[PDB]
């Protein structure tokens, strides 16, 4: 019963800021939002320290309302609430003189409550409730500034793709209702152990769950909705790309780890899709001339990393990368938001450069972030990415090509992160920034974000050093394990990864200080800026043809109604022929009369 | 008892039609709402307020009434919807009396415990709708009226021979549903009787080939859309199917089930898809109602008590929020002067709470979890997947086009750059919005409490399709 308050607080707060909202001073809505996030973080950490929580209430027959708070659920809850409080403070800072303070922080509270509903669920229908709520809050916050059409169609496309993924989710859930009839993840796992049945249908349900997870975490093909979230304010982009709305993809697999652990083909496919998503997000990252896009594509790349980890069966490793990423990407985004608040929303890369000396603590934030993304040898991003690299080989399904693939993707993440940092802070000066570059309450939670990004790190370290995260994650869920391991050679691999990451950092440094950009690289950068022409083909054969088919069906319905009219007119015509049967000549009437009478007398036999 | 709640909207609508004033009809619809709610609460069961009175002793027709778990919440649903249409209407043409009359008629229809009285109310509800269509607006009013009315009548009149066969060929003494179900029909006669039932019940559902009346009906009514809301409450096809058609002649439904599921799937998809191509509110909502009715029909036709309860719940709630969207479109017409979707884009900044209200309503429409649609939608998905997974999947290529058309309309009406500026809200519109959002939130968060009367009826009439 007390567990419900964690969700209720940034729902009552959302209701206040939505309904009255503007009856308050400017800081007060953000203050209330951040305070509810804080006094929900605290009261949920108390429950986690009390061993766990359970809640069951009456709902749809056979589908009750079941909340389970365990190790795996609490890990996600603490991540989301902490980063949400930090981004709430950063949004109190970043939002100023902008109407709809109430709307913004009510939407923030709503987002927090919906993400909590998602992660705290013992039933797949409650998981789906949280899913659609997060999608709605994302649409709302991306379309917060409605006076611009650009920042509305973005959210529209986002939610449409999201509802595609949610329909796949629903179909998988109908499968895992027709099959078992529980739809409560706990009893569904306990019913799925042992003699599995209809393996084709089970793999199909798992595949549909993964299809939903792809739409949510912006994997291929449904990736395209994530970059346009730049339309949303920068703290919104931070919360969406780092702590929420994407992590749910990995969480669904980790909770369904019992389901996917017995689906080798499905887990292999998940690994393949994660690899391809990382490769794309990395290749199309640096060509982007906007900081928001060049960071969003890195988000896509790192989410591909996490999905590869969870696909090879390395669930706790995927969660490790989720942790490190939620730190350093929030760092990146809030740094970028402070940058564009200093330049008055310039939000460009080629219009940037030489912000090193002029910006105090922002060069430090952005550098810590870029190094965590590139995998600095002693940094959380390094530990997570390389734990993924190791779990590739150690965990089942072979990981042979996946290892070299993820290594090249790490090279590219280093290169484009260095392109980001170079082109933003170094090697020319352009524009204007007079008064105020660094604000207090934006960089203050960003300070803690840089701190956490640096020191997330060593919670999961190769087995001589303590792997604290794995024993925490394994017992609550992701129970089934089959992983080999090695020593001496594994640390040689760690050394190879660290050296390669350093080489990629300096390679990006030189290549993107260069500005030479030889013939082929210009084409490559342009292609990466245009996201490799994906939307062009999506609207060529899919979206616009669906529109034309909608119009065609409308015209077909019109013609159907016209045919109904034609039938009525045929009846009328018959009627007027029968009225023409009466000419008005008495001889005609009498002949027709005698005719009808003889017809009757014949019928009588 | 039941009959009092049934008759209260009728007498109030008469007192608005002939008597004065317009304002009294609002509180009359409210009193109907309260009594229907009171009957909904403390409800012991179907028999709750049983009523049996002599009507045609010789022929065997009696007034038979009572609140099932189905009749109770349908009473409450209709009372609420028509009360909103009474307060917010702004039509005030003195045909709010016609609206209240149609409300009472729908209440009696749902309270009908015998087949012939059910049939009588089903045919009687035509007159108010046709009037509030004809004399209170529309230029193609006469042709839309002829289309809708002639469709309903060509479907209905053979169902009289079907009910006569259902009573006579089974040796049923009366038209009471109890007796009629106590005397089931045999093969190749229940076939023809169920066919005669299914014609009218599909054309009133509506299904794909038979929906051509829905856009003409919805367009030419009074632009406020009170007539449109009451016509959407007139989509009882699913209720009739579940309560009468299938239980009375399941043998024909056994063969026709594949076809019916397919039609429901295609109706849902086609409606949700063409609604995107719709350029006006009336047509958009018409195709949306078509899609929802398709989903409900799918849920009922799947057998599957899950799907059946989902279809019935989705029916009641879709009537509710579709009538709400109709009244909202009518009020925006009264303040602006146009129902076009493209023009007058700046609304969001000018309209403080109309944006939030329309958003809540469209989200409830697209079947978002937490609002009224999703429980029925999901139960229907489950049952349809049980019956025919292929047709379930086809029918559920609907959420996409639903979100598409809903978000497109909402954005292009409200979000974009400010225009002149629009009137904010009326005092009656305030209560309309509050109560609408309250009902939507309650039916979305607690589908357990509601439909508790629906679960036994669903499982029983689905197991009736077994041995």
């Amino acid at each position: 019963m007390a567990l419900l308050g964690t969700i209720l607080l940034p729902l009552l707060g959302f209701a206040l800021l939505g309904l009255f909202g503007k009856r308050m001073r400017e800081p007060l809505p953000g203050v209330l939002a951040s305070g509810l996030v804080l006094a929900s973080f605290l009261l949920g950490a108390g429950l986690l320290l009390s061993g766990g929580a359970r809640f069951q209430a009456e709902w749809l027959p056979g589908i009750p309302f079941s909340l389970l708070l365990d190790n795996l659920s609490g890990f996600m809850l603490l991540i989301v609430t902490g980063v949400g409080f930090l981004i709430h403070v950063y949004a109190i800072g970043y939002m100023g003189g902008d109407p709809g303070y109430s709307r913004f922080f009510a939407y923030f509270n709503l987002f927090i409550a919906m993400m909590l509903t998602l992660v705290l669920a013992d039933s797949y229908p409650v998981m789906f409730i949280g899913w659609e709520g997060v999608g709605l809050a994302s649409f709302l916050l991306i379309g917060f500034w409605y006076k611009n059409p650009q920042y509305a169609d973005s959210a529209r496309k986002a939610f449409i793709v999201n509802r595609i993924g949610d329909l796949g989710f629903m179909l998988g859930m109908a499968i895992l209702w027709a099959l078992y009839g529980t739809l409560s993840i706990s009893e569904l796992k306990e019913a799925m152990e042992g003699p599995l049945k209809n393996p084709d249908l089970l793999a199909l349900a798992g595949l549909l769950l993964f299809l939903g997870a792809v739409g949510k975490s912006a994997q291929i093909p449904l990736m395209v909705w994530l970059p346009d979230a730049m339309a949303g304010p920068t703290p919104v982009s931070a919360l969406i790309h780092a702590a929420t709305m994407v992590t749910a993809g990995v969480y669904l697999i980790a909770r369904s780890s019992f389901l996917y652990s017995v689906l080798p083909d499905v887990s292999y496919a998940i690994a393949v899709v994660g690899l391809l998503t990382a490769a794309y997000g990395a290749l199309s990252a640096f060509g982007q001339t906007d900081i928001k896009k060049i960071v969003a594509y890195s988000t896509i790349s790192q989410l591909g990393y996490m999905f590869l980890a969870a696909g090879v069966g390395a669930y706790w490793v995927a969660l490790f990368h989720v942790f490190t990423h939620a730190f350093f990407k929030a760092l990146l985004f809030l740094a970028s938001g402070s940058v564009i608040h200093a330049l008055g929303g310039e939000q460009d890369v080629r219009k940037m450069g030489g912000l090193w000396k002029h910006l105090p603590q922002t060069r430090w934030h952005a550098l810590i972030g870029a190094l965590a993304l590139g995998g600095l040898p002693l940094l959380s991003g390094f530990w997570s990415k390389d734990a993924i690299l190791a779990a590739t080989l150690t965990y089942p399904f072979g990981g042979v090509g996946f290892y070299v693939g993820a290594l090249l993707v790490a090279v590219l993440t280093a290169m484009y992160a260095m392109r980001w940092f170079v082109l933003v802070f170094l090697g020319e000066e352009r524009g204007h920034h007079h008064p105020h570059e660094a604000p207090p309450v934006m960089l203050w939670p960003n300070h803690l974000l840089a701190l956490g990004s640096v020191l997330a790190g060593y919670l999961a370290l190769p087995h001589p050093l303590p792997n604290v995260l794995e024993p925490f994650l394994k017992p609550a869920l992701a129970e089934v394990e089959a992983h080999h391991l090695s020593l001496g050679a594994e640390w040689g691999l760690i050394a190879l990864s660290a050296a390669v990451a350093l080489l990629g950092l300096w390679a990006g440094f030189v290549f993107f200080q260069r500005k030479v950009f030889p013939a082929w690289y210009l084409a490559f950068e342009a292609a990466s800026r245009e996201a490799f022409y994906v939307d062009r083909a999506y609207n060529a054969l899919i979206v616009n043809p669906l529109k034309a088919l909608a119009e065609a069906l409308f015209y077909g319905d019109r013609g159907l109604l016209s045919g109904y009219f034609g039938l009525g007119g045929a009846a009328r015509s018959l009627g007027q022929g029968l009225a023409r049967l009466q000419t008005g000549y008495l001889r005609v009437y009498a002949l027709l009369f005698v005719l009808g009478a003889l017809l009757l007398l014949g019928v009588m036999r | 008892m039941v009959v009092l709640a049934v008759l209260l909207p009728v007498v109030f609508g008469a007192l608005l039609l002939l008597g004065l004033p317009r304002a009294l009809g609002v509180l009359g619809a409210g009193l109907s709402f309260l009594l229907n709610l009171y009957l909904f609460l403390t409800h012991p069961g179907g028999v709750a307020h049983a009523f049996q009175a002599p009507l045609l002793p010789g022929a065997g027709v009696y007034w038979a009434f009572g609140l099932d778990g189905l009749s109770a919440l349908f009473f409450l649903t209709i009372a609420l919807t028509v009360f909103l249409g009474a307060l917010v209407a702004r039509v005030e043409g003195r045909f709010l009396g016609l609206a209240l009359l149609m409300e009472g008629l729908l209440l009696g229809l749902f309270a009908a415990r015998d087949l012939l009285v059910f049939y009588v109310f089903f045919e009687a509800a035509l007159i108010p709708a046709l009037l509030m269509l004809y004399l209170y607006g529309g230029e193609g009013r006469t042709r839309a009226l002829y289309t809708f009315v002639l469709f309903t009548l060509v479907g209905s009149l053979p169902m009289l021979a079907a009910v006569l066969g259902a009573r006579l060929l089974s040796g049923s003494p009366t038209f009471l549903l109890e007796d009629l179900l106590a005397h089931p029909l045999q093969e190749e006669a229940a076939f023809w009787v169920f066919l005669g039932f299914a014609l009218a019940f599909a054309i009133k559902t509506p299904l794909f080939p038979l929906h051509a009346w829905l856009p003409p009906f919805h367009q030419e009514n009074h632009p406020s859309g009170l007539a449109d809301a009451l016509g959407t409450l007139y989509k009882v096809g699913v209720f009739a199917f579940f309560r009468f058609a299938i239980p009375l002649a399941p043998e024909g439904f056994a063969q026709a089930q594949g076809l019916l599921l397919f039609l429901a799937a295609l109706s849902a998809l086609y409606g949700a898809w063409v609604a995107f191509a719709a350029k006006d509110f009336k047509t958009l909502l018409a195709y949306a109602g078509l899609s929802h009715m398709g989903v409900a029909a799918l849920g009922v036709f799947s057998g599957t008590p899950e799907g059946a309860m989902g279809g019935l719940y989705l029916l009641a709630a879709s009537g509710v929020y579709t009538g709400g969207l109709f009244l909202l479109a009518g009020r925006l017409y009264e303040r602006t002067g146009t129902l076009e979707i493209g023009r007058y884009r700046g609304l969001a900044q000018s309209a403080p709470g109309l944006a939030a209200l329309a958003l809540i309503l469209f989200l409830a429409m697209v079947g978002l979890p937490g609002l009224s649609g999703f429980p029925g939608e999901f139960l229907t998905l489950l049952g349809a997947y049980k019956a025919s997974p292929w047709l379930a999947a086809l029918a559920f290529l609907s959420v996409i086009a639903s979100a598409a058309y809903a978000l497109t309309a909402f954005q292009k009406t409200f979000w974009e750059e400010g225009g002149s500026g629009v009137k904010d809200l009326a005092g009656a519109e305030w209560g309309f919005a509050l109560l609408s959002v309250l009902a939507l939130l309650l039916m979305g968060v607690f589908p357990g409490y509601f439909a508790r009367g629906l679960h036994p009826l669903a499982e029983a009439f689905a197991k009736l399709l077994g041995g």
